[PDB]
């Protein structure tokens, strides 16, 4: 179905700190769901390491 | 015979015709909103449930 | 790789169309936001059940009424269209309303001794007035998908439907209402995390403790979307036509072939064998009435000319 296994095809780096990051194709506007629901995940419980 | 009634349409018109339209003027930006206490203004974006 | 995919949790059934599963423990805030995702799927795009098409015993359009009823048809059909059910073979059933004689007209006057569960056996349509009066119809019904009103295609929707063949509000989606609520975590190990609570209520087509995966799939199958990173796409393949020598400048007339072939290759518009020389054999299976024998004639009638199939060229 149009949940067409929508892999992250189009990333476009800007130099070793930043890319465009895009996810396609989506259900007649469904970037409105993912871009606010999943974007909260990306601010909740994430990896890396630092001073404590 | 209020439907099959006729009326004169003045010298210059034998007949007249009409159509009526139920225009479903949906929720959209640029349209205007308010509340009872004098707050009045334009709908200025539609926001995903989490964009709020 | 450290996924969690949690299971098993809770039950609180209330009445067939509403039950109340809930979720704890949750990590530090998850229950505060996640219940807004399904608020799209459990409205717009869901499979479930609806009426698709109707044909009636003396009523060419719903914008009207029938001389013997005690109620009137447009604002009846607005209530009839909600009759949505379940089906257990192939997706469709063309049901019938079988009704004659004095009194109410109901979901108990409809064909129901087959692969179908009419979960609405208390719906009512109208009345009849004499012991020989009638109201009857065919009723196409599917599980289908979406929230489709009786005008959605918006053009080619003037379409030639034999006058009385009503297209219908195929609103297959078994929910519009869905929402959620929250607590602190209450699992007696803790008082120190969060907890999700669900308030789904339905079209009666299902209960919230009966089935779910396709109704959460535009959120679960949105994960492969970020990994396993191979994708999907289609091409352009033709050239702009045409010049000498007139070996390609010929219709099917030149081939010496049969008549049903000459009707369906005419529908498939191949009025120059200059492109029948290079169209793929699988790409002739693209219009019906063109099957296993006509598709097999092509394989030597082209060769009989002193030509062949399978001859792409860099200029035509």
């Amino acid at each position: 179905t149009e949940f067409l296994k929508p892999r992250l095809v189009d990333i476009e780096q800007v130099s070793s700190t930043h890319a465009k990051v895009t996810l396609e194709p989506l259900e007649r506007g469904f970037g409105h769901t993912l871009g606010n629901a999943l974007r909260r995940i990306l601010l909740s419980s994430m990896p890396g390491c630092a001073v404590t | 015979r209020k439907i099959t009634q006729g009326d004169d349409l003045a010298p210059g018109v034998l007949k007249i015709v009409k159509v009526y339209l139920a225009v479903k003027r949906r929720i959209q930006p640029g349209d205007k909103m308010a509340g009872r206490h004098g707050n009045k203004g334009v709908i200025s974006k539609i926001n995903p449930i989490e964009d709020m | 790789t450290e996924f969690l995919k949690p299971r098993l949790v809770d039950i609180e059934q209330v009445s067939s169309t509403h039950a109340k599963v809930t979720l704890e423990p949750l990590e530090r805030g998850f229950g505060h936001t996640l219940g807004n995702a399904l608020r799209r799927i459990l409205l717009s795009s869901m499979p479930g059940c609806a009426v698709t098409e109707v044909e009636i015993d003396g009523v060419l359009h719903e914008y009207s009424t029938k001389e013997g009823v005690q109620e009137d048809i447009l604002e009846i059909l607005l209530n009839l269209k909600g009759l949505a059910v379940r089906v257990q073979g192939k997706d469709e059933v063309i049901l019938t309303l079988n009704k004659s004689g004095i009194g109410p007209v109901t979901a108990a006057d409809i064909t129901h001794d087959g692969d179908v569960e009419i979960v609405k056996p208390q719906h009512v349509i109208c009345h009849l007035t004499d012991e020989n009066a009638s109201i009857s119809m065919r009723i196409k019904v599917q599980r289908g998908r979406g929230y489709v009103p009786a005008s959605t295609r918006i053009h080619s929707e003037e379409d030639e439907r034999p006058i009385g063949r009503l297209l219908v509000d195929a609103c297959y989606s078994p929910v519009e209402r869905i929402a959620y609520n929250v607590e602190a975590a209450r699992v007696e190990q803790r008082t120190d995390l969060d907890k999700l609570v669900i308030e789904m209520e339905t079209n009666g087509t299902i209960d919230p403790e009966e089935a779910i995966r396709r109704a959460a799939t535009i959120l679960a199958e949105q994960l492969e979307a970020f990994v396993d990173l191979r994708d999907v796409r289609q091409p352009e393949v033709k050239e702009e036509k045409p010049e000498f020598d007139p070996i390609l400048l010929r219709p099917v007339d030149d081939l010496e072939l049969t008549v049903r072939s000459a009707n369906c290759l005419k529908a498939e518009a191949i009025h120059y064998i200059g492109d029948l020389v290079q169209r793929t054999e699988v790409e002739l299976l693209k219009t019906p009435n063109l099957g296993k024998k006509s598709l097999t004639e092509i394989k030597d009638v082209l060769a009989s000319r002193g030509l062949s199939l399978g001859m792409r060229l860099e200029n035509w």
